């Protein structure tokens, strides 16, 4: 009964050279019980792309929430949310549940459509902003996804070697976890242009 | 309440629920049907808390049955497990949550496709190919994950739900008292009376 | 307690023993269990003696308002729905209730319902509840068929209440027996589990573990 | 407080 | 007490007539005029500014076209601001209904409470009715292209071409004159400002007094795309018609 | 006139015309009269039927053992009125193990009143109310009017032709005040002073309605053939 | 639900033939620590009546207040206010019975317990006890904390049923409440030496005698106490 | 929250707000109620000063309450739909907790309740608006034709219309439409709907809507085609 | 315009006395009571011909030994029903009898002036209430919208009621059958209704200790319709 | 913590004759070892010959009896002085107790006097309002001592007609206001002997249709 | 929760 490791999980968000990497798991399960092998905890709003580990009901719940927001907001400002606005309606709405929190990991990335730069974060459940050049990990294997990405990062990347490095970071965090793994999705963010990619992975 | 399978094959959806209703040390009735038809094409199957189970079945059965009025039109099974799932997401934060569990097989006539979504008290939503909850997945997702292909008619996949059940009566601790089957198609619900 | 309600070619048969417990204090041999809430509806209590007086007694009125508006005797299925819908809402407050609406309508003809205090509705053509339910479903369940007459159906259903009363620290006195047709419940006497036990014992050759 |  | 200044906004006359609601009405009569016309593959939303003055700023301007959702938008004719009250409403109930079903809101849905929050004010409450009435252009997988109108009484219709605010008597019988079932986008769009251009009380009809919005499948495959007209686009269009 | 619309607006004399109007409606109601001694206090009340085939409308309500009143006016006030000092009554008992004090009885009343003549919405209570009672302090009677105004005297009568009856216990002052250990003979003088408010119409057996409360004496109603004995 | 801070302990009372006498220590214990020693817990309300109050001292603080507010608000409109219309110990009893149990009924009680000691306006002797639980019982002799378990056996030798009180005069009751508070001094170690005593008599009337103290006590046999057995020196 | 008395009695005892209500009735198209002896056939006018209008999506004069009742109207459009939205609810909320579809005389009883709570609520006008509620009650093969109105009194009819020109039409029943023996089919039971409105409609082409309801929940609305029909036979009759 | 609860320079309540004046344009009713039980009958006035009179529900049962009947806005008699019902119901939940007529009447009266600026206006409906207790017997009330009740021998309500009040008053005795008094109903109808009475326009009903509250059929109403024209024909 | 209970213990018996009825109660109130008063009486006149005892929780007693007296003087102010019948008073308790069924009155009542036929009524009640009409009910401390007593001596239980082969049981018999008091000071005098929360003084209240008469007996003080 |  620890509702951030019971459908289990991980997010990895990664910056490379004019470009930013998002990755994550698809298990879903209960607790020992593998259930689904299809659950992507990456969801896009516009060109600001969002992964939530954590309990799954509320993964679901919060995508739903960001994405009625971000329709208002862009019926409202004409114009598409950019990251570093995103991240601070994030935190906002996390906050807003400070006594009865969403049991949540989410990451934001996404390139400023603006001033090119890339951007990524991180947040704890109960709204507090981890904003990093570097990178960003999120889930029941965020040790091993800490010791992976402190030791094969290095700055910047091609897309094409960014993704090698994030792809890398993520299959060998989820084979020292039980909860996390059953495939993975990696998403490649350019200026104007997003590659994603289902990686072949050990499936237990 | 106990076991609730579920199996979506080519053209249609498979619901197998448990007829056994037990309190204490003894089992009250043996011919219990743990589903209620949401709409003509969706088909509900429900597991857990005394009480709670009906309560919660009924309470959407009514809502649905009001929108198909209001609109004089079917909800979609996607458009109706979406709802299901956003109830159980707000009882779970409640002073006393809906302790249910749910299965909601449905036939989009719009896509001409069946549809399976395994929903659990929390409000955890996931379409799958087959379904189960309690204990019953145990034994069942290893089995279909051997035995299943996307392709199968119906009465491969009743063949398929004979295997889960078998298995269930050999290595199950509890009497459940047999399953009622019910299939989801382009024709509508009907109910196996011979399993 | 020990309560039984089932169905038969010939209506419903409800039997009842008369022992209100507080602990290992037998409380009262003289208890009425089965309420009369109107000439074709009967309700059983199981549980809290409080709790089902209580509530089956306002159930009754209920049902009186019901006939008032609708000019028309309320159905067994909306009967135990009412009942079933209010202890839902006192759901964990610790409301303890066991109970079977027995009755008779011109739509539904002889119907019995299950309803307890968790909110559990049950329609079904056999029930046992209460503390003896075990000791009530062996005599009944291996003796039953859908033929018994009206004078074999009234004996099984008072025998099984015996039985239960014997075993079932929790359950004695007497057994209060009613039977439901089409025309309404007729009321089959009290019987004193004192002289009912002997006179069974001798006449059917039974109880056998027990000092003749 | 009774029970039956 | 109180009771001396209450105007009683929610009452009948002896005729049977909602006093509010009919003054409201006389309101909106004076109002830009503002037209709707559903083709076969879309949907013209063509509104007049009132009266402009040379030193509006034409192009960061939103008086008249609003977008509800990516499916539906409006055309407004009365007081901009209880529009506004009623607009941020409907966008609300459509990402409710979004959040809830995750499926788009289907057109009539989203008018008929959008009437029914309207009505509310006609019968309870004792406030004065929203001075607005509404033009909404939209498309669900359902029933394809709709136009409805809605007005201050909370009643809503459907229509293949109306009109709402000044002169919808003349705008109503140029659309019954020249408007068939098989007509396409671009020839709406040519008779929508052929009916403002002759119903306009301003001497000649121009680009800086106009706001225009399309709902066409003009996207690729499958897909509805909303296009709100910047003031270049309505400038050529007006020339391709011919109209300057 | 234009200041009669409701009980929130004064006139330019500082009259309340709706206070005013309400004391009307106690004019237009049945004669009750009330005395007392030092020992036992009497209510009489003519009660008044619609016709022949009615009831005569009952007058009298008792509010404690001790206390009980008469009305004349709006019966549905009176009501109100009572079941609110009844209460009051109750909660003195519950509370202090305390007969409430027919003087404070009137106060409270007085104050119920009052809050109904000040507030927009609310209406003036339509009902004058004669309470008697016996307490620590000995035998009293209150006369109540729906102005606030509360009013302790040895007799009184409120109603139509009430002027009759006050006028003649005005007289019998000095005989009636020590009719003391003698309940017959207090009724007596109060039946005598109800009689000269009768116009053609005389007291009958279903017509009279009597209440005494004294020393050794709960507050108890007589009505039908227990008042034959004082016709 | 609070738990007591400072603390009064034994309050002690009976009838005799012609009124009610009441007494209690003038010590405020916080725990173990015997904090403040100038504590009335003996409170007067008019001429007829005397509240003795054991337990919380806050408490008991918002208890005078209240029957301070009472005497006012009976005065209000009230002609008869020292006379007929006087408050009577049952009245003061009855309203303080009412709120202990309405406190205990809320989950959150005054910690006390009280005894209501006067004389009625026909002569009657009054005593009546009331606690936290709004339990509410009358004797001859009434007491609270030790004073029950150690006062009423030496009291109640003295009136043991209704027909000894017009048999036990002023003195000899006044003796026996004074030698109760000597054996409670002996014995209770939250209690002390000073202490406040009130006989209401419905001829004399309400006598409050302050600053009393224990005497004429036992200590000298100490002196022969050597060890716990065997020890001779 | 807004308390005003808006419906209040005047010196000669009339609510002039609910009089007031039944002149917009009155104003309302033409809405005809015609039970025969195993159906109840809905007539409703439809004014044909609008055209361009798109009757696909335009709300249809007949509203089905649950799949065995249906209720039709006369009066303010925008009033209609919040009877029938709580008639709706009301018809859902009977099934959950009676396990048991509602009565025609039920369903009824409560629209009528409905009407009658705002004659006499504070801050509220009275419905515009007099409704015919026609169905068959479960089990049952008795035909049912309930009527409204806004004062809240309601009751049933053999046949009975509402709205503008209704007592023209009334007239033409009452005459036409023999107790002793009801249009014995459905056709004969149309055929008399349509009728008595074409002694007020104008035209009957798309002026004229006809839903016919059944018992077991067996209801349709019928086309222009299916009208037009009725219209042409009864005309070439008429000449005569 | 004026306050809901305003009274008039002659002490009187505005909306009171104009309520009073919609319940005489109301349909007749009139009660009779006997000590062989109480009579109540009411003219049923259907608007139009087409109108299926048995819908038209004038007459009305509270409790087994309480009955109803109403005159003016009968739409406003609903919500009174549905109090006296549950008053009736809950009275025997909490104390395991039958409730007094009285008790009964008196809590509808209260309902009465629960109104102003509660309800927006009074009720703009009078009430007959019949019934039978073991304390006071067999008992007929009227309950207007002021909130007061009298006791009647015999009472009628409605337009036809001044007239019918006074045939009442000649008509009546201490010794009335309940035969005699239910042809007495019908005769009084009969008198004072616009169109002629017959067993679809005009309904019957009594209450009885033995049987209750009992509404008649239009047959048996029909006969004794029929037993009163030879009765006055035969002299 | 704060616990809100107390036992004030004693014990009640209530036994009913043909025309007559008894509530017997005695007049010691205790908490834990102490002895509060000798003379504390729980057996409550309420009029309209209705006789009251709760037996329990002496705070909880006092409340209910407090609020059944408020019950039936209201019953006579709404309904016209009727009589309440101890049927309706039965009825009345038990909404009173059930209205506190989440935080429960502690005391088990007993009422007694006559129904509407003139005859001898008992009815008991539990703390939450389960009620029952009897001919014999003991309650409080000592009623599992006194109860079976009543069985045997009142019921006749157990005991068979001499000789007849335990065929024939010995028959009912309404028993003598003489006899019912011999049995009540019986009862009490054994409780008194064998239980510390009983004994000081015995107070009987008996109801005829004469109206409440009441007799007071000495019990042991130890 | 993160700590600073
Ligand atoms: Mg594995
Ligand atoms: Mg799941
Ligand atoms: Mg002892």
């Amino acid at each position: 009964s620890d509702p951030s490791s019971i459908n289990g999980g991980i997010v990895v968000a990664m910056t490379g050279k004019d470009c930013v990497a998002i990755a994550c798991d698809l298990r879903l399960g209960s607790q020992s019980l593998g259930v689904s092998n299809k659950f992507e905890k990456i969801f896009h709003y516009g060109h600001v792309f969002l992964g939530i580990t954590g309990l799954a009901t509320d993964v679901t719940t919060l995508n739903e929430m960001f994405r009625y927001k971000t329709n208002l907001y862009k019926l409202k400002e004409e114009r598409a949310i950019e990251p570093e606005t995103f991240t601070q309606l994030v935190s906002s709405s996390l906050y807003e549940r400070r006594f009865g929190p969403y049991f949540v990991g989410p990451v934001v990335a996404g390139i400023n459509s603006k001033s090119g730069k890339p951007f990524i974060a991180g947040f704890d459940l109960i709204g507090c902003i981890d904003e990093a050049k570097d990178f960003i990990v999120s889930g029941t294997a965020s040790d091993q996804l800490f010791g992976m990405c402190e030791s094969l990062y290095e700055p910047n990347l091609e897309p094409e070697d960014l993704f090698e490095t994030i792809s890398q970071a993520l299959l060998n965090a989820a084979d020292r976890d039980a909860l996390s793994g059953w495939g993975a999705v990696v998403y490649i963010i350019k200026k104007d242009e997003v590659v994603k990619r289902y990686l072949k992975m050990r499936q237990d | 309440m106990d076991i609730i399978l579920g199996i979506r094959v080519q053209d249609s959806v498979i619901l197998a629920s448990s007829k056994a209703v037990t309190r204490g040390i003894s089992v009250l009735k043996d011919s219990d049907d743990k589903t209620r038809q949401l709409s003509p094409h969706t088909l509900m199957s429900f597991a857990g808390e005394a009480g709670d189970t009906v309560q919660f079945a009924e309470y959407i059965q009514a809502n649905i049955q009001l929108y198909s009025i209001r609109e004089d039109y079917e909800l979609s099974p996607q458009a109706v497990s979406s709802f299901v799932r956003q109830e159980l997401a707000k009882s779970i934060r409640s002073r006393r949550p809906y302790q249910v569990n749910v299965l909601i097989g449905g036939y989009d006539k719009k896509k001409n496709k069946p549809e399976l979504y395994q929903i659990d008290y929390l409000g955890t939503k996931v379409e799958l190919p087959y379904g189960a909850h309690g204990y019953s997945g145990f034994y069942t997702f290893s089995l279909l994950d051997h035995h299943y292909r996307p392709d199968m008619t119906t009465e491969e996949g009743l063949d398929l739900l004979k295997l889960c059940v078998q298995e269930l009566e050999k290595r199950m601790p509890m009497d459940f008292k047999g399953v009622i089957v019910k299939i989801v198609d382009k024709d509508g619900i009907r109910q196996v009376d011979d399993f | 307690t020990t309560t039984l309600a089932f169905r038969f070619q010939g209506g419903i048969i409800v039997a009842v023993d008369s022992r209100a417990t507080a602990g290992n204090w037998v409380a009262s041999q003289t208890v009425k269990k089965v309420i009369e809430i109107n000439p074709f509806l009967l309700g059983t209590m199981a549980g809290g003696a409080a709790d089902c007086q209580f509530w089956e007694t306002w159930l009754g009125s209920q049902c009186r308002l019901h006939e008032l508006r609708e000019k028309e005797r309320i159905s067994v299925a909306a009967a135990s729905k009412i009942l079933s819908n209010l202890v839902y809402q006192y759901k964990g407050a610790g409301l303890s209730m066991g109970t079977m609406i027995c009755g008779y309508t011109r739509k539904e003809g002889p119907t019995i319902y299950y309803v307890d205090s968790d909110g559990t509705r049950l329609k079904g053509d056999i029930f046992c509840v209460g503390s003896g339910q075990t000791f009530a479903y062996g005599v009944l369940d291996s003796n039953y068929k859908w033929d018994l007459s009206v004078e074999d159906a009234l004996y099984l259903g008072k025998r099984s209440i015996l039985a239960a009363a014997h075993r079932d620290a929790y359950s004695g006195g007497s057994v209060n027996l009613y039977h439901v047709t089409e025309d309404g419940w007729i009321y089959h006497g009290n019987h004193d589990v004192g002289e009912l036990f002997w006179k069974v014992k001798e006449e059917e050759g039974s109880f056998n573990n027990v000092i003749g | 407080f009774l029970w039956x | 007490g109180s009771r001396r200044y209450d105007s009683r906004t929610t009452i009948f006359s002896p005729e049977g007539r909602l006093y509010q609601v009919e003054y409201a009405l006389e309101s909106i009569s004076h109002a830009g005029t503002a037209i709707g016309i559903m083709a076969s593959d879309g949907i013209v939303l063509a509104a007049e500014r009132k009266v402009t003055s040379t030193l509006l700023e034409q192009d960061t301007s939103t008086e008249k076209l609003y977008k509800l959702n990516d499916k539906i938008a409006v055309a407004v004719a009365g007081l901009t601001a209880d529009a506004e009250i009623l607009i941020n409403t409907a966008r609300i109930h459509a990402q409710n209904y979004l959040k809830t079903y995750n499926e788009d809101i289907p057109v009539e849905i989203l008018v008929r409470r959008l009437s029914d929050i309207k009505q509310g004010y006609t019968q309870h409450g004792g406030l004065r009715p929203f001075g607005v009435s509404f033009i909404y252009a939209g498309y669900d997988d359902r029933y394809g292209y709709q136009l409805y109108t809605s007005n201050p009484s909370g009643n809503y219709t459907g229509w293949k071409a109306i009109s709402v605010g000044a002169n919808t008597s003349a705008a109503q019988t140029l659309l019954q004159m020249d408007y068939k079932d098989d007509m396409k986008v671009d020839d709406a769009i040519e008779l929508a400002l052929k009916t403002l251009s002759k119903t306009t009380d301003s001497s000649a009809l121009t680009y800086d007094r106009l706001e225009f919005a399309t709902i066409r499948k003009g996207a690729n495959d499958g897909e509805v795309y909303q296009k709100i007209f910047k003031p270049q686009e309505i400038k050529d269009i007006l020339v391709k018609t011919g109209i300057t | 006139n234009n200041y009669d619309g409701d009980t929130v607006t004064f006139s330019p004399t500082g009259r309340l015309f709706q206070v005013e109007y309400a004391l009307e409606a106690i004019k237009q109601g049945s004669v009750t009269v009330g005395l007392r001694s030092n020992t036992h206090a009497v209510l009489v009340a003519l009660k008044r039927n619609a016709d022949e085939l009615s009831s005569y409308q009952k007058k009298i309500i008792k509010c404690d053992e001790h206390m009980g009143l008469s009305l004349a006016g709006l019966a549905p006030d009176a009501r109100v009125l009572s079941n609110y000092l009844r209460q009051q009554c109750n909660y003195s008992s519950l509370v202090f193990n305390r007969k409430l004090a027919v003087e404070r009885a009137g106060h409270l009343l007085c104050d119920k009143a009052q809050k109904n003549t000040q507030s927009y919405g609310g209406r003036p209570y339509g009902v004058g109310l004669l309470i008697i009672g016996y307490d620590k302090s000995g035998a009293h009677l209150l006369e109540f009017q729906p102005s606030g105004n509360v009013t302790e005297l040895y007799g009184t009568a409120i109603g139509a032709r009430s002027q009759g009856a006050k006028t003649y216990l005005e007289r019998t002052l000095d005989t009636f005040i020590k009719i003391d250990g003698n309940p017959d003979e207090l009724i007596k003088a109060g039946v005598e002073a109800i009689s000269q408010s009768l116009r053609d119409e005389s007291l009958t057996v279903d017509n009279l309605s009597i209440a005494i409360v004294g020393k050794d004496t709960p507050f108890t109603i007589y009505d039908g053939e227990a008042v034959a004995k004082y016709i | 639900t609070q738990q007591p801070i400072v603390t009064g302990t034994s309050v002690i009372s009976m009838k005799y033939d012609n009124g009610v006498i009441i007494a209690a220590d003038n010590l405020g214990s916080y725990g173990s620590l015997l904090r403040f020693n100038g504590v009335e817990r003996l409170i007067p309300v008019g001429d007829n009546t005397v509240v003795g109050i054991s337990g919380d001292i806050s408490d008991m603080q918002h208890i005078e207040r209240l029957l301070k507010d009472l005497v006012t608000e009976n005065a209000y409109d009230n002609p008869l206010a020292d006379a007929e219309e006087a408050l009577e110990p049952s009245y003061i009893f009855e309203y303080l019975a009412t709120v202990m149990y309405q406190r205990r009924s809320k989950m959150n009680p005054l910690w006390n317990a009280i005894i209501v000691a006067g004389v009625q306006s026909n002569g009657d002797q009054f005593l009546r006890y009331v606690n936290l639980l709004g339990v509410t019982y009358s004797s001859p002799t009434l007491a609270t904390g030790f004073g029950a378990h150690m006062a009423n056996p030496l009291l109640r030798k003295v009136v043991d049923r209704e027909s000894d009180i017009p048999k036990t005069t002023v003195q000899v009751a006044e003796e026996a409440i004074v030698n109760a508070m000597r054996v409670l001094y002996y014995r209770d170690a939250r209690s002390s030496r000073n202490f406040s005593l009130a006989i209401i008599d419905k001829n004399t009337g309400l006598t409050f005698k302050k600053n009393l103290q224990v005497e004429n006590m036992k200590w000298d046999f100490a002196k022969d106490i050597k060890g716990y057995g065997t020890q001779k020196i | 929250g807004y308390d005003r008395a808006l419906s209040i009695f005047s010196p000669d005892g009339h609510i002039f707000q609910v009089e007031y209500a039944l002149e917009a009735v009155k104003r309302g198209t033409c809405a005809v109620g015609v039970k025969g002896k195993n159906c109840v056939v809905l007539g409703c006018e439809r004014r044909s000063t609008l055209k361009l209008q798109d009757t696909r999506i335009t709300p249809s004069k007949v509203s089905k309450i649950d799949s065995h009742v249906v209720l039709s109207f006369s009066g303010l459009n925008a009033d209609s739909r919040i009877l029938i939205e709580k008639a709706r609810v009301e018809a859902q909320s009977h099934r959950l907790t009676l396990e048991d579809p509602v009565t025609v005389e039920y369903l009824t009883r409560y629209v009528a309740g409905v009407q009658q709570r705002y004659t006499q609520s504070g801050g509220v006008r009275p419905f515009g608006v007099s409704t015919l509620i026609a169905g068959f009650d479960p089990r049952d093969d008795e035909p049912k034709l309930y009527q409204t109105e806004p004062s809240g009194i309601y009751s049933s009819w053999s046949a009975q219309t509402i709205g503008r020109n209704s007592k023209t039409v009334r007239e033409f029943l009452e005459k036409n439409y023999d107790r002793k023996e009801p249009p014995a089919t459905v056709e004969e039971c149309v055929k008399l709907t349509v009728r008595s409105l074409l002694e007020v409609v104008q035209t009957g082409a798309k002026n004229i809507e006809i839903t016919v309801v059944k018992p077991d929940s067996d209801i349709v609305a019928l086309s222009s085609e299916e009208i037009n029909q009725y219209v042409t036979q009864i005309e070439q009759e008429k000449q005569e | 315009d004026r306050g809901v609860s305003t009274f008039s320079p002659e002490g009187r309540l505005f909306q009171v006395e104009y309520s009073l004046e919609a319940i005489k344009l109301g349909s007749t009713a009139i009660g009779i009571a006997t000590k062989e039980g109480v009579v109540l009958g009411v003219e049923k006035r259907a608007t139009s011909p087409l109108l299926e009179s048995d819908s038209i529900e004038k007459i009305v049962e509270i409790d087994r030994h309480i009955g109803c009947a109403m005159s003016g806005l009968t739409a406003d008699a609903r919500s009174m029903i549905e109090h006296a019902r549950t008053a009736a119901v809950t009275h025997n939940l909490y104390y395991d009898e039958d409730i007094n007529v009285e008790s009964l009447t008196q809590s509808v009266c209260d309902l009465a002036l629960r109104f102003g600026e509660l309800m927006s206006r009074p009720f703009g409906v009078a009430l007959l209430i019949a019934g039978h207790d073991a304390d006071d017997g067999y008992q007929l009330f009227h309950a207007e919208p002021s909130g007061t009740f009298y006791r009647y021998n015999a009472k009628a309500i409605g337009s036809g009621s001044e007239g019918a009040q006074a045939e009442l008053l000649n008509e009546w005795h201490s010794s009335l059958t309940l035969k005699e008094a239910e042809l007495l109903v019908l005769k009084i109808l009969k008198q004072v209704m616009e169109e002629k009475l017959d067993e679809n326009n005009a309904q019957l009903s009594c209450i009885t200790k033995q049987d209750g509250f009992k509404i008649y059929d239009n047959e048996k109403t029909a006969e004794l319709i029929k037993e009163l024209k030879e009765k006055e024909a035969a002299e | 913590q704060f616990n809100p209970y107390g036992d004030n213990g004693g014990t009640i018996l209530g036994i009913a004759g043909e025309d007559f009825a008894v509530l017997a109660g005695d007049t010691r109130n205790i908490t834990d070892y102490s002895i509060n008063s000798r003379y504390e009486p729980k057996v409550f006149d309420c009029g309209d010959n209705i006789v009251m005892s709760a037996n329990g929780f002496a705070a909880d007693g006092d409340a209910l009896v407090k609020r059944f007296k408020n019950s039936v003087k209201w019953y006579h102010f709404d309904h016209n002085d009727k009589k309440l019948s101890i049927n309706s008073a039965a009825r009345n308790i038990q909404h009173l107790l059930y209205g506190k069924r989440f935080f429960p009155y502690y005391v088990h009542t007993i009422i007694a006097g006559l129904d509407e036929d003139g005859k001898g009524a008992v009815y008991s009640f539990d703390p939450v309002g389960s009620y029952e009409r009897e001919q014999c009910r003991a309650g409080g401390a000592a009623a599992s001592l006194i109860m079976p007593f009543l069985d045997n001596q009142v019921n006749f239980k157990n005991q068979y007609e001499p000789g007849t082969n335990g065929k024939v049981k010995k028959p009912l018999k309404y028993l003598s206001v003489e006899e019912v008091i011999k049995l009540v000071r019986d009862s009490f005098t054994s409780a008194t002997e064998r239980h510390i929360q009983v004994g000081d003084g015995l107070e009987i209240l008996i109801v005829t249709k004469d109206g409440v008469r009441k007799e007071f007996y000495e019990l042991k003080r130890d």
